[PDB]
């Protein structure tokens, strides 16, 4: 019923936790990865990935990527941040 | 000059050079004026027709152009959109825009240039001014495209070169040139600088036409057919940005390191050699500087060179070492037969970044504020740390923009973008257009409406009763009464009302003038800001209801009008006197009553009257006249009130 | 003559429309600007029996009313009466004095006029530090006055400047300049504020720390706000800044609390600066003397005056170049 | 329903004059918002009205006086509103 | 049809109609005002007794 | 008539019918007008006041029908006029007749000031040359006739001091505005002629046209403010808006409304608004002259409208424009397409708006007065 209620929503919510996740902050931003994580998990058409893939988001990817790279930079350089970063990481 | 000092007036020989002339100074509307004023020596000074010694001072003469004008008011309506457009949300977005509106503002500047190389072909003297600025234009262009591709984008090792390569070869002409030059010639396979017309093609980077002109040069030469056919398969290991997924150095970094294998091969095998053209085209390929020193002819300037470099010495460079690279072109290319520029210092700057020193740089040398504008739009678009100060109190932008309208104001038309760029400004651009449209004239009808709509879309008021004051002014001037009345009504002033009410009341004076049926046609608050229309419209009004015969109304209007108390004393005698006509009649009910309050109401006007002309006494020339007009008012007001007796004793019966 | 004798006063028009010039020659040239471009003579004719010294518009509220002043003790005032001007014809411009500003024995040194709000104040300043402002009881007519208030400073006169009134709270001042050709007189500048308690001027802030003969104070109106710019005319170049501190709530016009300061100081001329012009709010300063030399200075993106023009004129000139430009 | 305050509100001249009468009158007090006193924004509305004129000025004191009491009204009931949205913070 | 036409006559006819607007103690302004209200007032009375007969018929 | 909005049969040629500024640009509202009587028995200009709904200021009663409060006689003819002053009008003849009017705001009648007998004339007296189009500004009234021959008069003075009687192709019918010194005149086929004000000899200067669809201009007007903004109305469509000056042949083309416009007028208080008529009876409403950045009024037509405010992103990549060069595209957008009235009246003949009322006559002799209701 959450899936058939999801695709009926379309691409709206979908985009705008997608929003929320890129540009976000810490807590937000982990929480916002967080759902979309179990949303995938329970995930069984693979339609949202496919949507995820095809409209561009790619970039956006790669850029999280160098931003958790940053984190890892700054986590190895002496005096690390904050413990929810570990969290962060661990999401 | 502007930095110098100025010379004295009249020529240096003697005979006009025996008394100087202390030139003194003059201000009005924001241009200001030298005019020949004598001290300590003589002048010759005259009062005809013209001024003297053609005394037409005016600053920004050189930027009036017909195209010139057209192509400011292009660039700021497309930048009025981009602050329109600003508003959305931050990311790629935000590049992509960014781009568009820097590929839009070369392709004006292009068409700018090519309607100056038009005119410059129209014209004969002023080539040589016209050339000058058409390099400038270039020049501009050239440091806009290098800022949008360093500053903007800032990508690192990979298409940063392709990047460079693509801005060089689409601002330079010289290869163009060279190839226009060998084609002149009889035989341009056989000519001496098809090799370097080839070498600056592979240095561009278009290679379709350069294999094209390597295999006729095969196909004409017998002695190259194989020396062209290694120089194709030796090209086509060349790296056009491979894409393995996403960008990648290492693919670049092996595809240059197997061509300069294949390269080194060759020469060693002998296929590459025993002959000149080609043993000098892999000498440069190789990567050399005295070569291109020498072969000069070929490239452009320090920024060709360091592009030359970049391409025939590595794959890929990174930030860190391309103003070190930038820095060592320029040093070496200002040692082989060069001189220092500020145009290329600029460049180098650019090139060593620092966005705050190369803006600082822009802004001391070049006095374009539109530029600068750009440049502070496109940093901030680019979401970048910028200064909030201009280097002495705050918001550069806005101060861009001042000395923007500062400097169109200072001509005689085209006053519209001035109104924008103050909008945008919510501090000093209130202020400073409020000075600016009431220092400008409001004479003439056209700009007259072109303010007054302009301070209606501004939605003001002080400006609105300014012009209105001012137009109606001008029309009292030019004896336009209407005109000045529909001014003041607009305004919500009162003293041209008044003027225009005490005219009517000389005019009525000399002549008698009150067919004025404009009250009755419109209405509004005139008749409330003045008396003199009131006045004529109760007349009317009165004429009116006399003609239709109502006696009751007559004396509710002529109560209405005693308690009013309307115009002075010359319309008070007539307003007293019109009473007669409503008293000599006998017919209508009347009741006891209200003759005894109207009689009342009418000797207390008339007491009130009598003792407002003078104490006790009075003026004008109407005496005797007037007494027996009261007596004959008194006499009728006696019968009227003896009849009305009659009726309320009548019909009570 | 024909402007060839001693020049007086030469002004133009805030919207750019007329320009009057004055002279020894016993009367004074009216000028327009033609609507397609140039200009040239309008009309001149006689305003007083001697030399007329100084000449003034009026505020664009009015019209164009010319106050001529002159060495006969007394000060003129015209206003171009046109005749047949109907529909699409201008009449001939017929020069009738209104009325005239007499009440004192010394000659006039400068005039200005006023805004709406009252109605005219018409301020007169004597050869001997007494000034005098005179408002109209009516509006319907321009041939009567009423002297309302009367400032009796030190020295002579030279100049005046005021400040147009907009905002809340917030009334015109007066500020004077004395000068005597002689820098010995400790204080010089004046500034006396209207008090709406006693509806009358009273005394606000004097610049004790110039000592040197003030010629004319070029002021920076503001519409009453912010902050303002008062460039004066001594010995060298000078130009301070008066900024606003806090206002009482006690004294509706009384003492002020006002900080003045040395902001632009530039000496060059090394005589005596007699005249300085004032462009938008504060660009362009020319400053001349009587000693036949015009300095220029220009402020770019800075706060600063560069040297960007010396004019001679007390000695031979060596070329010809930037007369229109 | 929620119950935004709102300091001043005028709708009787132009936007731009509003806005800007808006901006200038914003200044702390008691309440705990940017509200004037129920005479104090009177008293300099009427200076504003005063500051900005001409010459002519007749059969304004009556409008003016009426636009005063309806500013009152509106303020009045915004303070209420004020305090019913304190009350609902406080639960 | 009819029970359409029944209900828009009866609200028009409950519909009170218009008044002059107008008081006491009325200066020269004033009575341009009302004399202008009552103007718009007989319009407006004119429109709706058309619209009336219009609805009745 | 008495109902809905006003309708009236004058039974007579409604040639130009013009707003005047007497009732307008003060606290009064715009109801008073003037008609000439051009095809007819005398060519008189007759001063007419209309009825609107409601009484803002003293308007007239009943449902319409307006009456005529005032006329004027002259000897001479009437082909159109421009409002420089509102108690100055000038109106040309077929014949060489100029009559300057007067007009009293303080009387509400008209008064003959000026008959130029011997009008167009600047090299002696006794000439007479038709007119077209005659157009005023500051300070120069401008008329034109069908071969081209130009008239100039001054504001300032009572007198003819150009008259260029030239030899030129087609027919010019309208006339607007660029600034004092240029001068753009619309051909009956497609074509665009530039001259300036100083002329000699034949051979016009600087002509240029339209690729792709070239149909026959008719009406053409100036803009009150801007004198570059030009609005023009032909046959099926050919209009080149611009907000300047310069260029060579016009790079903008804007082709809709295949009936026949004949006259484009514009909104005198606010100059924002366009008014188009149709020959099938249709009454079309613009917004936004070029120059004015708004939100748009509904679309319609092939234009290119303005931009406004831009928010809300998405975080991926996104565009805006490009640059091209090309007579076929629109370059700058103007026609909104209102649908108000899709086929009422069998013909229109002109039509004119000022502040919220708006006049129409057609060719069938009626007049209709219409209170606006959008905005």
């Amino acid at each position: 019923d959450n899936l058939s209620i999801f695709e009926s929503y379309g691409t709206a919510l979908m985009e705008v936790v997608c929003r929320d996740a890129c540009d976000g902050h810490d807590i937000g931003r982990m929480l916002a990865l967080a759902l979309l994580d179990r949303i995938v998990s329970v995930d069984r058409q693979q339609q949202w990935l496919l949507y995820l893939s095809n409209s561009g988001y790619l970039k956006v990817l790669v850029d999280s990527l160098a931003e958790d790279d940053v984190v890892l930079r700054n986590l190895l350089t002496p005096q690390p941040p904050l413990l929810k970063a570990l969290y962060i990481y661990e999401s | 000059m502007e930095e110098l000092d100025v010379d004295p007036a009249e020529t240096p020989i003697p005979g006009l050079g025996q008394q100087n002339r202390h030139i003194g100074f003059s201000w009005g509307p924001g241009d200001l004026l030298l005019y020949e004023t004598l001290y300590q020596k003589q002048g010759n000074s005259e009062t005809a027709a013209r001024c003297p010694f053609m005394y037409l001072v005016r600053s920004d003469e050189d930027i009036y152009s017909p195209v010139l004008r057209k192509l400011f008011n292009e660039s700021h309506s497309i930048f009025v959109g981009l602050q329109k457009s600003a508003e959305e949300a931050s990311g790629k977005s935000r590049k992509a825009q960014l781009v568009q509106v820097s590929r839009n503002y070369r392709s004006v500047l292009r068409a700018c240039m090519e309607e100056m190389h038009t005119l410059s072909e129209s014209t004969r003297e002023t080539a040589q001014k016209y050339i000058s600025q058409i390099s400038i234009l270039s020049a501009m262009e050239l440091s806009w495209n290098l800022c949008e591709i360093l500053f903007i984008e800032s990508a690192p090792a990979g298409p940063l070169l392709i990047l460079l390569l693509e801005w060089v070869r689409l601002h330079v002409c010289e290869v163009d040139n060279i190839v226009q030059d060998v084609l002149r010639s009889e035989k341009p396979t056989e000519h001496e600088k098809f090799w370097d017309g080839v070498t600056g093609y592979v240095l561009q980077g278009r290679m379709n036409e350069a294999r094209q002109l390597l295999a006729k040069e095969a196909s004409t030469s017998a002695s190259a057919r194989s020396m062209c056919r290694v120089l194709d398969d030796l090209l086509k290991k060349m790296p056009m940005l491979h894409t393995g997924g996403t960008q990648t150095l290492t693919e670049f970094e092996l595809k240059w390191q197997h061509w300069r294998e294949e390269c080194e091969r060759h020469l060693q095998n002998g296929t590459f050699s025993s002959n000149v053209h080609m043993e000098a085209v892999c000498r440069v390929l190789l990567g050399d500087e005295e070569v291109l020193l020498e072969k000069r002819d070929l490239m452009t300037t320090w920024y060709h060179f360091l592009v030359s470099r970049l391409l025939f010495k590595h794959p890929t460079v990174k930030p860190t070492e391309l103003h070190f690279y930038a820095q060592s072109s320029l040093d070496m290319f200002l040692a082989g037969d060069s001189c220092p520029e500020p145009l290329d210092n600029i460049l180098l700057a650019a090139f060593e970044f620092d966005i705050h020193q190369v803006i600082k740089e822009f802004s001391i040398v070049s006095s374009n504020w539109w530029f600068v504008a750009h440049l502070t739009d496109l940093l901030d678009h680019c979401q970048l740390f910028q200064a909030h100060n201009l280097y002495f109190g705050a918001n550069m932008r806005e101060f861009l923009l001042l000395d923007y309208a500062s400097g169109l104001f200072s001509h005689h038309s085209l006053w519209q973008l001035g109104v924008d760029y103050f909008d945008y400004c919510p501090n000093l651009g209130r202020e400073y257009l409020k000075l600016h449209m009431e220092r400008i004239p409001l004479s003439t009808e056209k700009k007259a409406l072109k303010a007054l709509r302009i301070c209606e879309q501004r939605q003001m008021t002080e400006q609105v009763r300014s012009i209105c004051k001012t137009m109606a002014m001008q029309s009292l001037c030019n004896r336009r009464l209407g005109s000045a009345l529909s001014w003041s009504i607009r305004a919500k002033d009162a003293a041209f009302a008044t003027l225009i009410s005490d005219r009517f009341l000389k005019e009525y004076c000399e002549r008698g003038n009150f067919t004025d049926l404009d009250l009755i046609d419109n209405l509004g608050s005139a008749m409330l800001l003045s008396d003199r229309l009131t006045f004529l419209g109760k007349y009317r009004e009165f004429h009116r209801m006399y003609s239709q015969e109502q006696f009751s109304e007559a004396a509710s209007l002529l109560l209405s009008l005693m308690t009013a108390r309307i115009a002075p004393c010359s319309f008070w005698l007539t307003l007293l006197l019109d009473a007669l006509p409503l008293l000599e009649q006998k017919q209508v009910i009347f009741s006891a009553e209200q003759t005894y309050e109207l009689m009342r109401c009418l000797e207390d006007r008339m007491a009130a009257k009598l003792e407002s002309t003078s104490p006790d006494e009075i003026q004008k020339q109407d005496s005797s006249i007037d007494n027996t007009k009261v007596e004959m008012l008194r006499l009728a007001l006696a019968r009227n009130l003896a009849r009305a007796i009659v009726t309320e004793g009548a019909l009570q019966e | 003559a024909d402007h060839k004798d001693l020049i007086h006063d030469v002004s133009f028009d805030f919207h750019g429309r007329r320009m009057a010039t004055c002279s020894s020659d016993q009367s004074v040239k009216v000028w327009d600007k033609s609507e397609n471009g140039n200009w040239h003579c309008t009309a001149s004719w006689k305003t007083h029996s001697g030399s007329v010294w100084r000449v003034t518009w009026a505020h664009p509220e009015f019209g164009q009313v010319l106050a001529s002043c002159s060495f006969d003790r007394t000060a003129a005032v015209w206003e171009e009466i046109v005749g047949e001007s109907n529909d699409k014809l201008r009449g001939q411009s017929h020069w009738v004095k209104r009325t005239t500003l007499v009440d004192s024995r010394t000659s006039v040194t400068d005039v200005k006029f006023a805004p709406k709000h009252m109605g005219l104040m018409l301020a007169t300043c004597s050869a001997d530090g007494v000034v005098r402002i005179y408002e109209a009881p009516d509006v319907m007519n321009l041939s009567q006055w009423s002297l309302q208030h009367e400032i009796s400073c030190k020295l002579s006169c030279s100049c005046i400047s005021w400040n147009p009134s907009s905002s809340r709270a917030h009334s015109p001042m007066i500020a004077v300049g004395s000068d005597d050709s002689s820098p010995n007189i400790m204080g010089k500048v004046q500034i006396y504020e209207y008090n709406e308690n006693t509806r009358k001027y009273a005394k606000a802030e004097t610049l004790m720390s110039v000592s040197d003969p003030v010629h004319d104070i070029a002021f920076a109106p503001n519409l009453g706000r912010s902050f303002h710019i008062l460039a004066v005319a001594t010995k060298d170049v000078r130009i301070f800044t008066m900024k606003p501190l806090r206002k009482e709530l006690s004294s509706s016009g009384g003492v002020t609390k006002f900080e003045i300061h040395t902001v632009a100081q530039f000496d060059n001329h090394n005589s005596q600066v007699w005249r300085v012009s004032w462009n938008i709010t504060g660009t362009v300063l020319a400053s001349s003397g009587d000693d036949g030399t015009v300095r220029l200075w220009k402020a770019n993106y800075m706060d600063n005056w560069k040297c960007i023009g010396v004019l001679k004129g007390d000695g031979n000139p060596v070329g010809n170049s930037y007369q229109g430009f | 329903s929620n119950e935004i305050p709102e300091p001043l509100q005028l709708d009787f001249f132009d936007r731009s004059q509003i806005e800007q009468v808006i901006a200038n009158c914003e200044h702390k007090n008691r309440r705990g918002q940017t509200v004037c006193n129920v005479k104090l924004l009177h008293r300099v509305l009427v200076a504003e009205v005063n500051a900005l004129q001409g010459m002519a000025a007749i059969g304004q004191r009556p409008l003016l006086m009426e636009e005063i009491n309806t500013i009152l009204q509106y303020v009045v009931e915004r303070n209420k509103l004020l305090q019913c949205l304190h009350a609902k913070r406080h639960a | 049809e009819s029970h359409e036409a029944f209900n828009e006559w009866f609200k028009h006819i409950n519909s009170p109609p218009q008044k002059p607007t107008l008081v006491g103690q009325a200066s020269f302004t004033e009575k341009v005002a009302h004399e202008h209200k009552e103007k718009k007032y007989e319009m407006d009375f004119g429109i709706w007794k058309g619209h009336l007969d219009a609805l009745t018929s | 008539m008495a109902d809905k909005f006003a309708a009236k049969f004058v039974s007579h040629k409604i040639s130009r019918t013009r707003w005047r500024p007497v009732s307008a640009s003060s606290l009064q509202q715009p109801d008073v007008f003037a008609t000439g009587s051009w095809d007819n028995e005398e060519n008189k200009v007759c001063v007419w006041a209309t009825s609107d709904f409601g009484a803002t200021s003293l308007d007239e009663e009943y449902q319409g029908d307006p009456k005529q409060l005032c006329d004027i006689k002259h000897p001479g003819d009437v082909m159109d006029m421009q409002f420089l002053d509102k108690e100055r009008i000038v109106t040309g003849s077929s014949t060489g007749t100029v009559t300057i009017f007067r007009h009293h705001e303080n009387n509400q009648t008209l008064s003959v000031n000026q008959r130029w007998e011997q009008a167009h004339y600047h090299v002696g007296s006794n000439m007479r040359a038709p007119c077209t189009a005659i157009v005023c500004s500051s300070p120069e009234i401008v008329s034109v006739g069908e071969d081209g021959r130009i008239n100039c008069f001054r504001a300032e003075s009572r007198d003819v001091l150009r008259t260029i009687d030239d030899a030129d192709s087609s027919t010019m019918h309208g006339v607007t505005f660029l600034r004092t010194t240029e001068i753009l005149t619309v051909n009956s086929v497609g074509q665009l002629k530039l001259w300036d004000l100083r002329k000699q000899g034949n051979d016009p200067t600087q002509i240029f046209s339209v690729t792709g669809e070239r149909v026959p201009l008719h009406c053409v007007d100036r803009h009150p403010n801007q004198q570059h903004v030009v609005a023009t109305g032909g046959q099926d469509g050919m209009l080149c808006i611009w907000d300047v000056r310069h260029g060579k042949m016009p790079m903008s083309l804007l082709n809709a409304h295949e009936a026949e416009m004949w006259e484009v007028h514009f909104h005198p208080s606010n100059p924002d608004h366009l008014f188009t008529c149709s020959e099938d009876g249709s009454l079309w409403h613009w917004d936004a002259s070029a120059d004015s950045e708004k939100p748009t009024f509904l679309l319609g037509g092939r234009s290119t409208f303005n931009i406004s405010r831009s928010s809300i992103a998405p975080p991926n990549a996104n565009q805006s424009l490009a640059c091209a060069w090309l007579s076929t595209d629109p370059t700058k957008g103007q026609l909104e397409i209102t649908n108000l009235l899709p086929s009422s009246t069998l013909s229109v003949n002109s039509l004119d708006v000022l502040g919220q009322n708006l006049v129409c006559g057609t060719d069938a002799e009626a007049i209709y007065v219409t209170r606006r209701l959008f905005s």
